[PDB]
DNA sequence: TATCCCCCCTTCGGTGCTTTGCACCGAAGGGGGG
């Protein structure tokens, strides 16, 4: 063995060590002396410390976890925020996507590590724990900790540290050698003969063996497909493991949960999944208990995501001489899917984009937030940004940021007709039409009462006011101007005195929440020519003070 | 020197923040650079104990090759206990302003011979992550004054005023300011002598402890008042748009009056029609024209205050801004122009505009504005990288409400 | 009645201000994989 250097820890200053009994346990699932921790205090795991460490610990044993295999799972969850902080260093996960075209690969699988790599002395004492001995009728021996405890806060950042100081001399040694070490794994590939591989292998086995670290041949995967983290790891071909959804007739809320996760997680490879119409059933939902209706909708979802699954589908390794193309597709109701590739029909990479910023919000902006979004995944997972395909018209593209109030850009993108292509449905008017009709709405309501009116007066002398329960201000402008649109032919100019409602158009809405907004874009999208202007409340000006005494 | 031991402000604990992506160059250029400072000795590696971490960005700078490193400070500048009014910052020359011309001269070099305070070492780490999560975050540690601490400065200032000494006796014609990382060099003398005198005052820093160059011009800066459209004939569109641009006028001026242009909308017309303005609406529009010409009255910097700098997107590559620190009593209203070459990039153009806006409050007032930046965090965060060039860098805040304003145009 | 990580999703009081509703957002929990 060698003697791997501990890292100093310590408690939160003004406050000590926590002293936790042991709740009630079973004769069963418990023992005099739980029977695992006598080995590992020959071993030197733990050792007795009786007397002056008035210390204690949560001890039990889990029978969920591991298919019963009873691991000692001592939990910390006060310890952990009695403890100092710490601060993680490595952030997300390996995705196969990002690896190389290595000839030979090998998977090496550390046991027990945690258990392998020493705690601090001075630590070591807050760390103890005694269980009982018969049907709690006995006191039983309180141990204490001499190695890094399994769910400690700082295990994992201990462990990993541990572990990249060892490997660094042997990667020094050999660049051509890759070795991705994540948490307790370690997949080893290279460029090698097999052969000449698997005596590097041996070294490496050898190299760990004198820092006292074994990789057993159990775990040891000699041969493809390599099991990585829930993937299938081929010479030139990636999986996940095959996933088995849930068939059930009936669907309670529970089971749509795990539905949409497992589709999800499915989404990396699968193309097409959607799982919005499964999730309108879980906003509001029931008690977990509920057998939960499926809508036609929701099941025929559920048909298209089975159809698709049930052919396998497979990625494919980077390949640092090419470059990276994304291609993004419209799903309707605001989702969006791609495929990132490098060679056509052979894709790295899929998903889907299905979020909805905002209430109200259009196509091209969504469009813009799925390839902002592709950018920060395709940095993470490769280090490019990579060429977009996109429906958008570079017309369409054009007129949106140059007149639209914000900064967007789109890194560098072609053309691609696939439909439903990305257009604007409507456009306001810069200038006041020729020979329209002009409308001054305006809505006045009172919120102690929850009443008011609305309605608007024209040029032409056609007058209208309808009174209005439950609603809001705001409201009653959106409705003065709908009933504005309503009234009037192809061609209109509407006076408005809200900022809020000439915003709310003026930021050329497709979808909304409300449906007050979805039949103004109908009633939008339907008119030829519409201009809307603001005038300021209560200045007196023209017929908007004798609107506002009507609505008032 | 000696190490002058720092302290956080009392009942707060240092910095934790996460770090964004890089790309593949970035990642590549940062690990050349901290091993080289490392085998300097410049940076120390650190383990996992240390639950500090602030972002690191990698840049490189206009008329050059080499990439620079940049870490940001923002939440430790803002966390340290007064380096900046404690410390010799506090002292701006009211006579920046009026030079001819200002120079920008990097001074970050020499800050890398001064060891910092042990006890605060611990607060200035940064993690340099990898490509695809392949490896731990290569985390590191600074043995120096660090680039970017408002403290580091405050350090140096012992060590700047003596290497300053020599070139203020023989050569008192230029006014010498730096903030931070960088030296403001100005001269009120012909621009020919200025480059040549730039390199004697090079020269003279190079050999006591770098061939790049900048120019500003303050002197040719002027406030932007609001100016009323000038029209022979006028439609109702016009002048109901006139008076509601006098209503937003009248919070910031009192003497703009309205009743009789309000008066001339008396009824309903179609809003194509040509109203003729009479004796009294010309009257009333002049004088409010001579008051909106009139500068503004009653506006004075407080030091006790932040500045609030607002950004408007006017089209056609064109943007505005206001500092102030009270809404209604601007400090400085401006207006900038997309430059040849990036008349097709939103956020190079917003990008260079923010740059050049806190060029502009540092040599004016000596504080840098608070930002309010018209554009999407996601996309801000994603790309304002690649085209930064700064060495400092101004803490913004993000509004998505539309300005809707013609005001500034 | 195990820890910690990425991820998805919905629910929440909390501030801007765009007012006292409304738009917007970050902090949690409910799942998926480690
Ligand atoms: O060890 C591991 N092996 C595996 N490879 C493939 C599938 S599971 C998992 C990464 C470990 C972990 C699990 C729970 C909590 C913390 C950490």
């Amino acid at each position: 063995i060698s003697p791997i250097e501990t890292v100093p820890v310590k408690l939160k200053p003004g406050m000590d060590g926590p002293k936790v009994k042991q709740w009630p346990l079973t004769e069963e699932k418990i023992k005099a002396l739980v029977e695992i921790c006598t080995e590992m205090e020959k071993e030197g795991k733990i050792s007795k410390i009786g007397p002056e460490n008035p210390y204690n610990t949560p001890v039990f044993a889990i029978k969920k976890k591991d298919s019963t295999k009873w691991r000692k799972l001592v939990d910390f969850r006060e310890l952990n925020k009695r403890t100092q902080d710490f601060w993680e260093v490595q952030l997300g996960i390996p995705h196969p996507a990002g690896l190389k075209k290595k000839k030979s690969v090998t998977v090496l699988d550390v046991g027990d590590a945690y258990f392998s790599v020493p705690l601090d002395e001075d630590f070591r004492k807050y760390t103890a724990f005694t269980i009982p001995s018969i049907n709690n009728e006995t006191p039983g021996i309180r141990y204490q900790y001499n190695v890094l405890p399994q769910g400690w806060k700082g295990s994992p950042a201990i462990f990993q540290s541990s572990m990249t100081k060892i490997l660094e001399p042997f990667k020094k040694q050999n660049p051509d050698i890759v070795i991705y070490q994540y948490m307790d794994d370690l997949y080893v590939g290279s460029d090698l003969e097999i052969g000449q591989h698997r005596t590097k292998i041996e070294e490496l086995r050898q190299h760990l063996l004198r820092w006292g670290l074994t990789t057993p041949d159990k775990k040891h995967q000699k041969e493809p497909p390599f099991l990585w983290m829930g993937y299938e790891l081929h010479p030139d071909k990636w999986t996940v493991q095959p996933i088995v959804l849930p068939e059930k007739d009936s669907w309670t809320v529970n089971d749509i949960q795990k539905l949409v996760g497992k589709l999800n997680w499915a989404s990396q490879i699968y193309p097409g999944i959607k799982v919005r119409q499964l999730s309108k059933l879980l906003r509001g939902t029931k008690a977990l208990t509920e057998v939960i209706p499926l809508t036609e909708e929701a099941e025929l979802e559920l048909a298209e995501n089975r159809e698709i699954l049930k052919e396998p589908v497979h990625g494919v390794y980077y390949d640092p001489s090419k470059d990276l193309i994304a291609e993004i597709q419209k799903q309707g109701q605001g989702q969006w899917t791609y495929q990132i590739y490098q060679e056509p029909f052979k894709n790295l990479k899929t998903g889907k984009y299905a979020r909805m910023r905002g209430a109200h919000t259009n196509d091209v902006k969504q469009l813009t937030e799925a390839v902002q979004k592709i950018t920060t995944e395709s940095i993470v997972i490769w280090g490019k940004t990579p060429k977009f395909k996109l429906p958008i018209q570079k017309e369409t593209w054009e007129t949106w940021w140059t007149e639209y109030w914000q900064a967007t850009w789109i890194p560098e993108w072609e053309f691609v007709n696939t439909p439903p292509l990305v257009k604007l449905w409507y456009q306001l008017e810069k200038e006041p039409i020729v020979g329209a009709e002009t409308f001054y709405v305006d809505g006045a309501a009172n919120r102690e009462t929850k009443l008011g009116k609305a309605g608007y007066v024209t040029n032409k002398g056609r007058q209208k006011v309808v009174p209005l329960t439950n609603t809001t201000n705001q409201k009653t402008e959106l409705q003065a101007i709908y009933l504005a649109l309503q009234d009037s032919g192809l061609e209109v100019n509407i006076v408005t005195n809200s900022q809020y409602a000439l915003g709310i158009i003026q930021a050329q809405p497709d979808k909304s929440e409300s449906e007050l907004v979805n039949q103004i874009i109908e009633q939008l999208i339907k008119k030829e020519k519409v201009y809307l202007a603001w005038v300021p409340a209560h200045k007196g000006i023209g017929g908007n003070e004798q609107v506002d005494k009507l609505v008032s | 020197i000696e190490t002058v031991p720092v302290k956080l402000k009392p009942g707060m604990d240092g910095p934790k923040v996460k770090q964004w992506p890089l790309t593949e160059e970035k990642i590549k250029a940062l690990v050349e650079i901290c091993t080289e400072m490392e085998k300097e000795g410049k940076i120390s590696k650190i383990g996992p104990e240390n639950p500090y971490n602030t972002p690191v960005f990698a840049i490189k700078k206009k008329d050059s090759t080499k990439w620079r490193k940049l870490v940001d400070f923002r939440e430790l500048n803002k966390r340290t206990q007064d380096f900046w009014e404690v410390q010799l910052g506090i002292p701006h020359p009211a006579g920046l302003k009026k030079k001819k011309s200002v120079t920008v001269l990097d001074v970050g070099d020499a800050y890398f011979s001064v060891p910092l305070d042990e006890d605060f070492r611990k607060y200035t780490a940064f993690t340099i992550p990898s490509i695809n999560n392949e490896t731990p975050g290569i985390r590191y540690q600074y043995n120096v004054l660090p680039q970017g601490w408002k403290g580091s400065p405050a350090i140096f200032q012992s060590s700047m005023t003596k290497i300053l000494e020599p070139f203020k006796k023989q050569n008192p014609d230029i006014v010498i300011y730096q903030y931070m990382d960088d030296l403001y060099v100005g001269s009120d003398l012909e621009i020919g002598q200025h480059r040549t005198k730039i390199e004697e005052l090079r020269q003279h820093l190079l050999r006591w402890g770098l061939w790049m160059g900048y120019e500003l011009h303050p002197d040719k800066w002027t406030v932007q008042p609001i100016v009323l459209p000038e029209k022979d004939s006028w439609t109702v569109n016009d002048i109901q748009k006139l008076v509601g641009k006098l209503n937003w006028a009248s919070q910031i001026y009192p003497g703009i009056k309205v009743r009789q242009l309000s008066k001339l909308l008396r009824g309903t017309k179609a809003l194509t029609e040509v109203i003729p303005l009479t004796e009294e609406a010309e009257l009333e529009l002049a004088e409010n024209r001579e008051i909106l010409k009139e500068p503004v009255h009653g506006v004075y910097y407080d030091p006790s205050k932040d500045l609030i700098a607002e950004i408007q997107k006017q089209g056609q590559g064109q943007w505005t801004y206001q500092i102030y620190q009270e809404p209604f009593k601007n400090l400085k209203t401006g207006k900038y122009a997309r430059m040849r070459g990036a008349h097709t990039n939103d956020v190079k153009q917003l990008t260079e505009a923010v740059q050049k806006i806190t060029t502009e409050s540092i040599v004016i007032w000596g504080k840098t504005p608070k930002f309010k930046l018209p554009i999407q965090k996601e996309t801000w965060e994603t790309w304002w990288t690649e085209y930064w060039q700064a060495t400092w860098i101004p803490e913004w805040e993000f509004v998505n409400t539309p300005p809707l304003v013609k005001l500034w145009y």
